[PDB]
């Protein structure tokens, strides 16, 4: 990996995409720019941190990418506490700047394997005090070896729970309370597996990871990536949606911010995957009180999923997923409920249409499939 | 038979995500395509992108530690 620089002129087309966009920059500062006695030379950065203040440009920052894999990128060892001090000396030039409520979030290491979560704790009793997030990243698989078994794979799925508590029991330690943000994740490393991280069958791993984020308390998860090279794009090289983009923008439609539980009476549970929150209220259809249901059938045959006590009668909408023909699993293209989704045209996305079931009907869910049930007038105080 | 009970647990919320809870990234190194500037240019991109709003958008990568800002470079 060789050295690059970029222009003001590509600080500029970054920024008005994300503003245009409606999204919040957040912009990596290289952190293997180090002095003598292995500081972080922090010149260049001020030099960017001068630019974007003149423009006014409003951005978050990071500093560094994987730090636990510095040796085997560019054979510079930086421990914990260092990048901790590094990260103190950006949140001053951050302080003496135009937007000196500038968020910092940090470090961007890899699964919490024991060298990363030596790295992780070192690096948060140090500079955990000027972090607004910790960053950790995720990824289930390995993009060269990853096979189309491993995405329909529960125990494949279940890997990421342990990675999960691991990060939280290093954050408990040195800065309770602190958030948690997966800062990269996605279904595999390397740039994602080929033919099956651009398919309908990359959604089990991302809506799963979704599930379980919300449930044990990942406030934010950052999906690699929106565009590019990488197998693990939401858009494509034509820049049209795969399934994952979809999926993605279906979740947004559909699912709040108030995080609940959702399980299964039985033993297996393991193949039927279920999560629970209060539907988002800006959906314009949905009222105070109700609930969005989701829903991950690995198993090979329909389930039919019955609604506890009081919601058994209650009106349900059917946001079922299913592959375009004929490729399946390894399909690229999607339908809601029957209709294949597509773009109206450059600057429309289409309508994302409910399907009302019968009330008191099971929720009927097919073999490798993924669905959102609204359960409108739910009345649940909770989320009103 | 294949009929499936799900319990509910809505006494209060147990977890309160961003309502940027589902963001993305741009990898560093596309800051290194020729084409940079006519891909993210993509009025339909954008129309893509606004849909995810709200959401983080993270510019960072392997490369973000490879990458010098240069004041003069055109
Ligand atoms: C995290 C790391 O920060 C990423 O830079 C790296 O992505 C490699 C190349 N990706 C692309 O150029 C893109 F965006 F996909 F087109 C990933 C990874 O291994 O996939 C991860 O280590
Ligand atoms: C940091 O880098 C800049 C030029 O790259 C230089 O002005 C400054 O003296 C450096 N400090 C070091 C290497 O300690
Ligand atoms: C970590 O690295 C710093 C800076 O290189 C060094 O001075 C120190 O001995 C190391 N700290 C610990 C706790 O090992
Ligand atoms: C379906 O899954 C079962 C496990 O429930 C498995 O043993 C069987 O061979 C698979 N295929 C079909 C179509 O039943």
């Amino acid at each position: 990996f060789k050295n690059s620089t970029y222009s003001r002129s590509s600080v500029d087309v970054l920024y008005t995409f994300a503003n245009c966009s409606g999204l919040d920059l957040i912009f990596g500062l290289n952190a293997l720019l180090r002095t003598a006695d292995l500081q972080w030379n922090s010149s260049n950065a001020q030099l960017l941190l001068d630019y974007c203040s003149s423009k006014g440009y409003n951005i978050s920052w990071e500093l560094g990418n994987e730090p636990n894999s510095f040796l085997k990128k560019a054979d510079i060892f930086i421990n914990g506490s260092q990048l901790g001090e590094d990260f103190i000396q950006l949140h001053k030039l951050l302080r003496k700047s135009t937007f000196k409520n500038a968020k910092l979030y940090g470090p961007d290491v890899g699964q919490p394997r024991r060298k990363t979560a030596k790295m992780l704790k070192s690096f948060l009793k140090a500079g955990g005090e000027v972090i607004d997030s910790v960053t950790w990243h995720h990824y289930y698989l390995n993009g060269r070896t990853a096979t189309r078994e491993d995405f329909l794979n529960p125990d494949v799925l279940d890997i990421f729970i342990s990675s999960v508590q691991k990060v939280f029991q290093v954050v408990e330690s040195t800065r309770p309370g602190k958030k948690v943000w997966l800062g990269e994740t996605s279904s595999a490393y390397g740039g994602g597996a080929p033919l099956l991280s651009d398919t309908f069958a990359a959604g089990f791993m991302w809506l799963d990871k979704l599930g379980l984020s919300a449930r044990m308390g990942i406030e934010v998860v950052m999906r690699q990536v929106f565009f590019g090279a990488g197998n693990y794009h939401l858009v494509d090289e034509n820049f049209d949606p795969l399934p994952d983009y979809w999926l993605s923008l279906l979740f947004k439609k559909l699912v709040g911010t108030k995080v609940l539980m959702a399980s299964v009476q039985g033993s297996k549970r393991r193949k039927l995957r279920v999560y629970l929150h209060c539907t988002n209220t800006d959906n314009p259809r949905y009222k105070e009180g109700d609930l969005t249901l989701y829903a991950i059938n690995l198993h090979n045959v329909t389930k039919y999923l019955r609604l506890p006590y009081p919601f058994s009668n209650k009106q349900v909408d059917k946001y079922l997923l299913r592959p375009l023909g004929p490729h399946g699993l390894l399909s690229k293209s999607v339908q809601l409920n029957g209709l294949t989704l597509k773009m109206v045209d450059d600057q429309t996305l289409p309508p994302l249409m409910e399907k009302p079931l019968r009330p008191g009907s099971s929720l009927g869910l097919p073999a490798f499939s993924y669905s959102f049930f609204v359960i409108r007038n739910a009345k649940v105080a909770a989320c009103i | 038979q294949d009929v499936v009970d799900l319990d509910f647990f809505t006494q209060e919320p147990l977890h309160l995500v961003s309502p940027s809870f589902l963001s993305v990234t741009i990898d560093a190194n596309l800051a290194t395509d020729p084409r940079f500037l006519i891909l993210l240019g993509s009025p339909k991109l954008r129309t893509l992108a606004r849909g995810l709003s709200p959401a983080y958008l993270r510019f960072g990568g392997t490369k973000t530690d490879f990458l010098i800002f240069d004041p003069k470079k055109e």
